[PDB]
RNA sequence: GACCGUCGUGAGACAGGUUA
RNA sequence: AAUACAAACCAUGAAAGUGUGGCCUCCUUUAGUCCCUCGAAAUUUGAGGCUAGAGGAGAAAAGUUACCACA
């Protein structure tokens, strides 16, 4: 899928 | 804060903080192997605990006393089941 | 394929010399130079010649089953066992010999212990717990065992008592058929 | 090289934990519990309350520590927290309550001392800035640098910081492995329990102009 | 003293971790051997010589 | 400082009765086992 | 009959056992 | 609960109506290619190769038994 999690912002974003 | 309905609910409040550290632990574990470090302590790492060993000895004794009380009370049940 | 190790040959020669008197005669340089070198396989020891070992070391370990004549096997605890397979070696150069009669050899070959009525004649200077080899009237090698008591105590005990404790006999030959 | 960090880029951090002159055994045990977890910190005790706040700065400059965690005790009953970047950086003040220490035999969790934690933050620690400043100060105080030679390597605990009412609740749990049925992480809680209510943000080291004021704080 | 295995007590994260494994861990030869093992049988005969003198304890019984 | 020459064994103040059977004593920061310098 | 034993463990024995 | 179908809902369009949520998953046991090689066999088979259904810290000693003796 085109979605991973950002640890330093705590959101979901695409590749 | 949306997970906690009432702040005096000790069961739900403990579960909310536990649930928060749950997905933090699983997500951190996944990212830590992708980079790759030794994550899990092996059977041979006799390393020094944050707690005194004797503290774990008395907490092991307390878990004995609570669990042995439950089953000894069940033996008291079976004696009085014979009574009725 | 391997030979006897240090402790493993020590216990083997400990239990052998408890029943053997001339270990030098059994393993010695012969006329041709061939030697009676020990051998083990699948935790079971054997007594072979060296030239037998050369024509048997060419074989994969799992395909070989036995080699020469067998002496015994080792348990999980590590103690040694000597079998009735080692009897022709054992009876050849025996230290202490006990002869039992035909009416007493039949319970001996069945699996019963040795009684004072079973024995015909006796050897001398036999200690309490020393090993011995059991023969008949016709010097046929029957078995081996450890006596219950010494020679003098056997004279003064009841004839119905147990004399020499029966360890092995020809029943293993009848069992394996 | 003197900062004992074996890493590609060194995270040079040090903390200095301190105590006031009137703390309790419950506040004293939180020194011992936090400093045991915190591998790049020094313990010091009994700072004079008759001194000034900025004498906590050259106390830390004496020991080469850019962070300071001060336990200040008032009345012999109340714990007050202070997190601060020592030379010129921002500081914070909390009121700490609902204390439960590692010595109490009811947590049933344990971990290596000096092992690296995972920092489990909250969602409001990102969106609202007064939580964001203390977020970086929490992250620096529990920074535990990469190549620190006093740190035990295997990771087995996670520190959870969450805000519920207006107050931050700390949690510590042990990472344990139980195999999945045809291994998942099960958390057993280890150590300190306290509730952390913000009071101020000051733009100086220990004085400096006031930046946040919590105008809902009921003092004891 | 009731057994732990049936007892509902989880493992504890002491200094010993969860799950601890135990550590992995000649002509003259014939000569010394015979001598040593015969020397043991010779010792048996000596204890048996005190049993040949134990017939005096059996005689003392009768007397 | 007290923590200047910090040792590499990554061990605690645990008694040396442990690590007396396994061939390695302690680990390091990366995680490589440390096998005893003298036997 | 049922135990404390002593002597051996590949199996066993006892004028040794608290009274006259 | 999944799945099938129907209805509701939703997206667009002014209306008319339209519209939607893929295809796969080293040896041991087994079958086939009767394909190739080596043989046998007065013409048919045997053994290998190949293909495809499924399994898997080391010499210090371990695992297990409606088993034996002892406590």
């Amino acid at each position: 899928r085109n979605l991973q999690y950002n640890p330093t912002t705590g959101q979901w974003e695409r590749k | 804060e949306d997970s906690i309905p009432q702040i005096e609910d000790d069961l739900q409040r403990e579960l909310a903080f536990m649930n928060q550290a749950l997905e933090a632990a699983r997500l951190g574990r996944s990212l830590l192997r992708k980079e790759g470090v030794p994550f899990t302590r092996p059977t041979d790492y006799f390393a020094e605990m944050v707690r005194t060993d004797a503290t774990m000895e008395k907490v092991k004794q307390k878990l004995i006393e609570e669990a042995t009380a439950k089953k000894a009370a069940a033996e008291a049940r079976k004696q009085r089941d014979l009574k009725k | 394929m391997r030979p006897l190790t240090d402790q493993e040959m020590k216990i083997v020669l400990d239990k052998l010399a408890n029943y053997m008197t001339d270990l030098k005669s059994l393993i010695a340089p012969l006329e041709d130079g061939d030697r009676y070198v020990f051998r083990m396989q699948k935790d079971r020891v054997y007594y072979v010649k060296l030239s037998i070992a050369n024509i048997a070391t060419c074989v994969a370990r799992d395909k070989l089953l036995s080699l020469g004549t067998c002496l015994g096997k080792m348990t999980k605890s590590g103690k040694f066992r000597l079998h009735i397979t080692a009897l022709p070696i054992l009876a050849q150069n025996a230290r202490y010999k006990i002869w039992v009669k035909d009416n007493g050899a039949q319970p001996f070959l069945y699996g019963s212990n040795i009684v004072k009525a079973h024995v015909g004649r006796w050897t001398e200077d036999c200690p309490e717990h020393s090993g011995c080899v059991v023969y008949n009237m016709a010097d046929i090698p029957l078995g081996f065992g450890v006596t219950a008591r010494s020679t003098a105590e056997a004279r003064r005990l009841d004839p119905t008592g147990i004399v020499c404790f029966r360890q092995a006999d020809c029943g293993e030959y009848l069992r394996d058929e | 090289d003197r900062s004992n960090i074996i890493a590609e880029r060194k995270n040079k951090q040090r903390v200095l934990v301190l105590s006031s002159r009137g703390v309790t055994y419950r506040h004293r045990h939180l020194l011992n519990d936090l400093a045991s977890m915190l591998p790049h910190g020094r313990k010091d005790a009994k700072f004079d309350t008759k001194s000034r706040l900025y004498e906590l700065c050259e106390l830390a400059e004496l020991y080469n520590c850019n962070n300071v965690l001060f336990f200040e005790a008032r009345k012999g009953k109340d714990l007050y927290m202070w997190f601060s970047k020592v030379p010129n950086g921002p500081t914070v003040k909390f009121y700490a309550q609902n204390l439960h220490t590692m010595e109490e035999l009811h947590f049933q969790g344990n971990c290596l001392k000096g092992s690296r934690p995972i920092l489990s933050f909250d969602a409001a620690f990102e969106q609202e800035p007064y939580l964001k400043v203390i977020k970086e100060l929490f992250l620096h105080t529990f920074g535990v640098p990469q190549g620190h030679k006093k740190s035990k390597p295997f990771i087995d605990h996670v520190l959870s910081f969450s805000v519920a009412d207006g107050k931050i609740w700390v949690r510590n749990y042990e990472i344990r492995e139980v195999e999945k049925v045809k291994t998942d992480i099960n958390l057993i809680e280890i150590g300190p329990r306290f509730v952390l209510t913000p009071i101020i943000i000051q733009e100086g080291s220990f004085g400096g102009p006031i930046l946040y004021e919590n105008k809902r704080f009921i003092s004891p | 003293v009731y057994s732990e295995k049936e007892l509902g007590i989880p493992q504890l994260n002491t200094v010993t971790p969860v799950g601890v494994t135990k550590p992995k861990g000649d002509r003259e030869s014939m000569n010394t051997i015979l001598a040593m093992v015969e020397a043991e049988k010779q010792g048996q005969i000596e204890s048996k010589i005190m049993r040949a003198r134990q017939l005096e304890e059996i005689r003392e019984a009768r007397r | 400082d007290t923590d200047y020459n910090v040792p590499v064994n990554t061990i605690g103040n645990i008694p040396l009765s442990f690590y007396d059977s396994y061939p390695h004593i302690g680990y390091d920061i990366n995680g490589k086992k440390i096998m005893r310098p003298a036997t």
